[PDB]
């Protein structure tokens, strides 16, 4: 029994959540797997760097930035991205997947941070060769 | 030297998308926890959120499943709050009323519990299309183009298209209703590929004999049941009838549309307990525009209903008397009633 | 003979409309409708133009059955 | 240099010398501006009135439409929510051509056919003069109104792209400037009020 | 004057619309209930405008050329 809400809007409620800290990270996944809560901003008039959970944004978008550097490096040396088609073990019926817990996120962070400088020096090594391919080849045209 | 790099990129290029999805989800979780109050005397996060009323039984079920997955004891993490803020809108769409809702939401997102304008749009939008697109065969081609998109819905919602086929596919029921209503309108205009039909007997009768080249007239032996008569096809004054015909059609349909949309304001003001808005805005505007422009529509229909040649009275001009109603009051050249 | 698939539908659909439309117009030339020939202008004879419009409908039919089997190969 | 001013000065000198010569002969009444108004067909004046009415109304509408449309397209690059809001500033410039349509539909019901006898009667010359001047009155008023409403629409689009609270206060000026075409409409209907058909 | 033809078909269409108001299925109640009752009305009104002003016409066709048969 759900109202149709095509003649008018749907009737709303404002619900206050009392979430403990030790299950907060875990509970926000369940709140996100059901897509029917719009959160309002309670921390207004607080600056963007003064808020809580800012280093947990800086680490994660550093990982985002290194993934962007990787995908920029994939377009050169043409390799198709795999795009794993199963967008259904996160979506779909059940509405319940277990989120990866802590050590998996730390593995992602240190894996990307180890992988970046390795790819940087491997790319810098193969571009000192091209800049001395170029002058030798055009000198061969001169000769 | 450019081979081990490439093999490393072959290793990275597989299973990078799943890494990216996991990190974007992890970042979105903290972006949602960022806007919640943090307490220090006890380790409790306080968060507020809007929700429709039919899912308070869904919240408790899903959060009960979560607290049954991990063994704890928490005291009733859900509390419905009484507020004075402005809640969101949320109309439900179900695949047929979705495209018209996306039409009406492109102009503006409606007020909370206001009457949705996407519900009458479903039929009043393709019909006002159809009046301008009054052809049998062109509406038939439009229905064929629409059924080429409706009859395979499952094949198309899994592809990447770009900005033109998107507007083609998300409005397929719009194109279907436009084509069907254009079939009905082009039937009433008696027009298929700019030709007539001859599916009934005519209301006009040609004379008995004429020389090849004589300008003759028809003699009005009845009326034609559905549509325009096919005795207006060549006839060298077809525009003289058709223009004064369809202009009055457009004025009548526009007035009925405006006076139907105006009553939704009364159904709003009666719902929000706003009885000063009725007596201050509904009645003045209703009397002002009915007593000017619905009187014109009543006069158009009344001039249609009266036989002027049999009564021997001159047929007046409705445009002339509409002008002289304001620019010279009291003086009437030809009497109507 | 490079691809020849995106131009097969453009001719099969064209011929599929053309057969039906010229067939019904030729049938309306044959029985004198007095709206296709009911004035002093363009046709005078009657079925003598119904002849060549049915001929053009046959030519559209062989366009349709030629190009309708080339799209079948994909 | 300045070829257009040379044309204007040459036309001025030729007209002055010609009129002064028609004085010089003693035949200054051969330049008879009034006999030209009698002996000219009234349907020319009526059809110039109708055609110049609808043409000048459409020109003013197009002018206002691209003035507000260029600024609204330019201002919607950073703030794309101005388009569906300031649609009404293009509505206000488009109704000008509809006023011209209404005038053309009213005036074209008076273009009947007259007899060779009493062709240049008092009523027919009156009808030609009234339709000509009423048509160019409403057409020039529609032109000017479309230009002004377009300028105010461009400025309103810029100000609403600044922040959302300003377009209610600038739309009032468009409401002021859009009444002028309706004034031209009313007086164009009133100038041709007592003119009959051509009989 | 046979304006009563328009009146009688209006009675029939209004009666079947009131019959559909107490008949429409309970799944998408307002969608059926509004779309059908608002399309019957407009499909009636356009035909009723069409049947009028062809009832007592003031202008007859001409057709100068028209082969004498």
């Amino acid at each position: 029994e759900k109202e149709e809400a095509i003649f008018r809007s749907a009737e709303m409620a404002l619900v206050q959540f009392y979430i403990p800290q030790e299950i907060s990270r875990d509970s926000a996944y369940t709140l996100g797997q059901l897509g029917l809560v719009q959160f309002r901003d309670l921390n207004s008039k607080v600056r963007a760097f003064q808020r809580t959970f800012v280093n947990e944004i800086r680490r994660l978008d550093n990982v985002e930035r290194q993934y962007r550097y990787f995908y920029s490096l994939l377009k050169k040396h043409d390799i198709k991205l795999y795009e794993g088609d199963t967008d259904k073990y996160l979506d779909g019926s059940g509405e319940l997947y277990v989120p990866p817990s802590g050590s998996v996120i730390d593995d992602y962070v240190r894996n990307a941070s180890y992988l970046e400088e390795r790819l940087i020096q491997m790319e810098d090594a193969t571009d000192q060769i091209e800049v001395q391919k170029n002058d030798l080849e055009q000198y061969r045209f001169i000769l | 030297t450019s081979t081990t790099l490439e093999s490393e990129l072959y290793a990275i290029a597989k299973e990078l998308d799943s890494w990216f999805q996991d990190v974007t989800r992890e970042k979105a979780i903290f972006e949602i926890l960022n806007k919640s109050n943090y307490d220090t005397n006890r380790k409790i996060l306080i968060a507020e959120g809007w929700i429709p009323r039919d899912e308070l039984a869904t919240l408790q079920a899903r959060l009960g499943e979560m607290i049954a997955r991990l063994g704890i004891d928490v005291p009733s993490i859900i509390q419905v709050l009484d507020t004075n803020h402005t809640p969101p809108t949320f109309h439900r769409t179900n695949k047929f009323t979705a495209g018209f809702q996306s039409i009406c939401d492109c102009y503006g997102i409606a007020q909370y519990r206001e009457i949705n304008a996407g519900l009458p749009t479903i039929v009043t939008f393709p019909f006002m299309f159809a009046i301008m697109f009054g052809d049998m065969g062109h509406g038939f081609l439009m229905t064929l183009a629409a059924l080429s998109l409706v009859l395979n819905e499952k094949k198309i919602n899994k592809m990447k298209r770009g900005e033109i086929f998107d507007m083609a596919f998300t409005g397929r029921y719009i194109i279907l209703l436009m084509g069907v209503f254009s079939m009905y309108t082009g039937f009433l205009y008696n027009d298929i590929f700019s030709k007539t039909m001859t599916i009934f007997k005519s209301g006009w009768k040609w004379p008995d004999h004429w020389k090849k080249g004589e300008s003759i007239t028809a003699t009005s032996v009845g009326t034609y049941p559905i549509g325009l008569d096919w005795a207006w096809h060549g006839t060298e004054n077809a525009l003289l009838f058709s223009n004064s015909y369809k202009m009055k059609l457009s004025i009548l349909m526009g007035f009925i549309h405006m006076t139907y949309s105006y009553f939704f304001s009364l159904a709003n003001h009666l719902y929000f307990n706003s009885m000063i808005d009725i007596i201050g805005n509904f009645i003045p505007g209703l009397l002002f525009m009915q007593g000017i422009f619905g009187y014109l529509s009543v006069c158009i229909v009344y001039k249609w209903a009266v036989d002027w040649v049999k009564d021997g009275k001159p047929a007046p001009g409705l445009l002339n008397m509409l002008i002289n109603m304001f620019l010279s009051p009291g003086t009437i050249d030809d009497e109507l009633y | 003979p490079v691809v020849s698939t995106g131009k097969a539908w453009c001719c099969t659909v064209l011929s599929a409309f053309g057969v039906v439309i010229l067939s019904v117009i030729a049938h309306l030339f044959n029985t004198n409708h007095e709206s296709f020939v009911g004035s002093i202008n363009d046709p005078e004879d009657g079925p003598a133009v119904a002849h060549t419009v049915y001929l053009a409908a046959l030519v559209y039919l062989v366009f349709f059955v030629f190009c309708g089997f080339q799209v079948y190969l994909a | 240099f300045s070829f257009s001013h040379f044309l204007y000065y040459l036309v001025l000198i030729v007209v002055i010398v010609y009129g002064l010569y028609k004085l010089f002969t003693g035949h200054g009444s051969d330049i008879n501006f009034g006999k030209f108004l009698l002996r000219t067909s009234p349907y020319m004046w009526a059809n110039l009135g109708i055609a110049l009415c609808v043409g000048l109304s459409v020109v003013g509408a197009a002018w206002g439409i691209f003035i507000t449309g260029s600024s609204m397209i330019g201002a919607g690059v950073r703030a794309p929510r101005i388009t569906t809001k300031n649609l009404i500033s293009i509505i206000f410039c488009e109704v000008v051509a509809i006023y011209g349509l209404i005038i053309a539909i009213v005036f074209s019901s008076k273009l009947t056919v007259a007899t060779a006898e009493n062709m240049y009667s008092k009523s027919n010359l009156y009808t030609g003069y009234s339709l000509f001047w009423a048509g160019i009155t409403v057409g020039a008023s529609n032109l000017i109104c479309g230009i002004a409403v377009g300028i105010t629409g461009a400025t309103a689009a810029i100000s609403d792209a600044a922040d959302s609270a300003l377009f209610v206060k600038i739309l009032v000026i468009e409401i002021f400037g859009s009444i002028l075409g309706l004034l031209g409409l009313i007086v164009g209907l009133l100038m041709a009020g007592k003119a009959s058909e051509f009989q | 004057s046979s304006f009563y033809t328009v009146v009688g078909v209006f009675i029939v269409v209004s009666a079947m619309s009131v019959l559909f108001w107490i008949m429409a299925p309970k799944n998408n109640q307002a969608v059926w209930r509004s779309t059908v009752i608002l399309t019957l009305a407009m499909m009636f009104l356009m035909w009723a405008i069409t049947f009028l002003c062809q009832l007592h016409p003031l202008v007859a066709p001409r057709r100068s050329d028209l082969r004498p048969e």
